[PDB]
RNA sequence: UAAGGUGAUAUGAACCGUUAUAACCGGCGAUUUCCGAAUGGGGAAACCCAGUGUGUUUCGACACACUAUCAUUAACUGAAUCCAUAGGUUAAUGAGGCGAACCGGGGGAACUGAAACAUCUAAGUACCCCGAGGAAAAGAAAUCAACCGAGAUUCCCCCAG
RNA sequence: AGGGUGACAGCCCCGUACACAAAAAUGCACAUGCUGUGAGCUCGAUGAGUAGGGCGGGACACGUGGUAUCCUGUCUGAAUA
RNA sequence: UUUUGUAUAAUGGGUCAGCGACUUAUAUUCUGUAGCAAGGUUAACCGAAUAGGGGAGCCGAAGGGAAACCGAGUCUUAACUGGGCGUUAAGUUGCAGGGUAUAGACCCGAAACCCGGUGAUCUAGCCAUGGGCAGGUUGAAGGUUGGGUAACACUAACUGGAGGACCGAACCGACUAAUGUUGAAAAAUUAGCGGAUGACUUGUGGCUGGGGGUGAAAGGCCAAUCAAACCGGGAGAUAGCU
RNA sequence: GUUUAUUAAAAACACAGCACUGUGCAAACACGAAAGUGGACGUAUACGGUGUGACGCCUGCCCGGUGCCGGAAGGUUAAUUGAUGGGGUUAGCGCAAGCGAAGCUCUUGAUCGAAGCCCCGGUAAACGGCGGCCGUAACUAUAACGGUCCUAAGGUAGCGA
RNA sequence: UGAGCCUUGAUGUGUAGGAUAGGUGGGAGGCUUUGAAGUGUGGACGCCAGUCUGCAUGGAGCCGACCUUGAAAUACCACCCUUUAAUGUUUGAUGUUCUAACGUUGACCCGUAAUCCGGGUUGCGGACAGUGUCUGGUGGGUAGUUUGACUGGGGCGGUCU
RNA sequence: GCUUGACUGCGAGCGUGACGGCGCGAGCAGGUGCGAAAGCAGGUCAUAGUGAUCCGGUGGUUCUGAAUGGAAGGGCCAUC
């Protein structure tokens, strides 16, 4: 799936308004990129499923902290 | 961003420097490798006391 | 509780019981073949084919028991690769499926109305999908009010077409 | 009340009003016991890729309009009684 | 019934019986009736439960102006001889009815649109595994020998058995005519006709699904149907038409 | 040979051949939100698209228009970049006529700016065009031939009654 | 290579004029033995008109309304504008190289006697490609619709105030 | 010749349309032009020379100003 492992973002809908503001249904896809991430604690190269936004918040919190956020709510990486 | 240098690094480094650096020469580089940290001012006492 | 009774089409046959174990009704159990979430592998559902363990005044053949997947936890083993992980085995617990409406969420039309039609309307309606409960959802103010104050949320009547 | 008994039954019959009953299982109440959970006072602490903003949308009766408020795909980005 | 006009050769009815079409809810206006009266009247809810309690709120007795504002006056204008709208008319709550509005809105009837499913046992193409093609005819390449040539060419029998080859059963197809037209048959029969060793035909199983499939291309086929299958749902779609 | 099952079996469709164009392989193209597959377990003597339809003689003239192929000095040009200008608010200053700091905010949009288009050059086995007007000269008279119309060019071969 | 920014140095011929005067400010003494004018050259700018200054000869001075100029000083001290140069910072553009993101439908190892996939090594590309958002052109491939009425039937022609 | 009545605010009453509207109008109030004066002029001898509404643009009017003081916006008058 198209769902941003470390922020939840997922695809939402819209609409695609026109000069003449005709309605026609479309898609929100995420910057999503299959990123390769190093770690310290378990010296593996973890590719994680994130975005754009998703590797500015990584890069705050700290790559180890966002993976304590995985293991509460029980993901797979 | 604002990364504070470790290691002998080349002609911007002197064993610690506040330096205006670019996300990408950042991380898969000077994030985790070594020879840097990035510094929200908890760091900036944490490793110049080691 | 009881002098009747063995459900019905449906008689008949052969019997039971009458002062307390006939029948009838209620509570708790026992039994509960095969198929079906089907769960030992398969399968044209009610069929086929095994593994391990256990048993013979007849140790052939048969009978009894267990063996799905996923999730967490624990133990044992275990690569590239040194440590370590990935992976593998076993065990405990839990989940699976069905069901008429109601609730929340992810998607979401068109006929038609506009006396045509594209903005709009129909309408977040029908439908699809996921999840949960006896209700759900919401819920203790970064809410309203106007210099006076009120003090979470939900529901009903007004304000008001 | 109602129904039935050979035509219309208060007094023929089943019931009705009323008065009662549970070996066993179970529901809701209070009372007590048991094991964890947490009270009360003082001193603090205050939820950052968040508020907000650009572009593109959606939701508020409100169709972007002079359009507040809420949600965010994209790109950024504070203050700390 | 519809028409300017129907005995009309204009539409509809074989008959009989049953069934079948101006409703309901909520608002608003008008009339009739009834209560109270410058007042009338409650809604939710509570409840001694159709009582009573509850006056939140709605409507009326005051209007004018876009509005602030002013007020039996007000607006227009610098101000009106004036002028426009008002003052000098009792409303309000029930009930029944005539209307309108929103709802399917007197009843029956479209062609189509959209969504969710079901079908390639018929047919179109394809994949995998098997089968069928009686009989006869034409005699290619190649091969051998002889003739022939300076040597090849060329040629003669013999040998060989090629072909979306010829004729013709099974089999497949459907050109012409008759019969058939409430048929024996919702496309067939009889007699002629085309292919019939191939771009053939056929059994069994598999795949491709609807705005899609497939198509040696007709806009054909996709369960007796296809200029967009079938079924269910939105749906009592809509109809200024009969 | 194939086709309008069930009113048209053909002059239709198909056909080997020919020609153009695309395609260097993780190919073009196509089914698919994607993964993946087909193409193809093939490699320009290969594959996909298009028109023509064995063979024999052949396939002329025209690039203006429309398409494609490139080329590019300039013109025009989106998102973005927010330079200036205008307005609101008010600390202060002025008995007031007014003006107005900083900050915030509304609005205006110079400069930067790609493909495209205009422009420049090719390409007809690309879609297409292959025309008029006047004047003669053996029996009809041809159009050999002579001017004009500059819209890019005016029927070559062969056939035609 | 285009721009800002920061020190450091140059830089200013309307014309009269001791002379290739930048403007405002403090400003009638500063500077020179912490070694001066005035001569002698190298480098250099450039409208070759001239000027600056290292080195060096030199061995004790030069200035101010000085009269002229629309504005007076190389008497000194300040923040600086015009134009220009070289270090240094900052932000872009162009080109080369490189690896660490990323691509691998190259090879090898292991999970695993497995054609997927995952992990590792290595080769080759490489901040390109491609994707997301925004945006210009193209787009019957597809979707919703429109294409009027009177009319001696309709259409042609014509009309609508 | 002189000139701006091609004035502003109004307007009894009437013609004419289903309506929207359109057309005529003495007279009054204000301020003018011309004539000595009585007086006349609210466009052209009359009848064709035209376009509703919505959304806006410009100027004026503090009319409104979602806590107050403003402002944005809306409205009115003129006008595109």
């Amino acid at each position: 799936s198209r769902v941003c492992q470390v922020t939840g973002k997922r695809p939402v809908t819209g609409n695609n308004r026109s000069h003449a503001l005709n309605a026609t249904k479309r898609r929100f896809l995420p910057n999503l990129h299959s990123h390769r991430f190093w770690v310290e604690s378990e010296k593996r190269f973890v590719t994680l499923r994130v975005s754009a936004k998703g590797m500015r918040v990584i890069d705050k919190k700290g790559i180890d902290t966002v993976l304590a956020e995985l293991r509460a709510r029980g993901e797979k990486y | 961003m604002q990364v504070i240098l470790l290691d002998k690094v080349a002609n911007l480094g002197s064993l610690g420097d506040q330096v205006n650096v670019k996300a990408g020469y950042a991380r898969n580089f000077l994030v985790p490798q070594g020879k840097a940290v990035p510094a929200t001012k908890k760091n900036i006492e944490f490793f110049e006391a080691r």
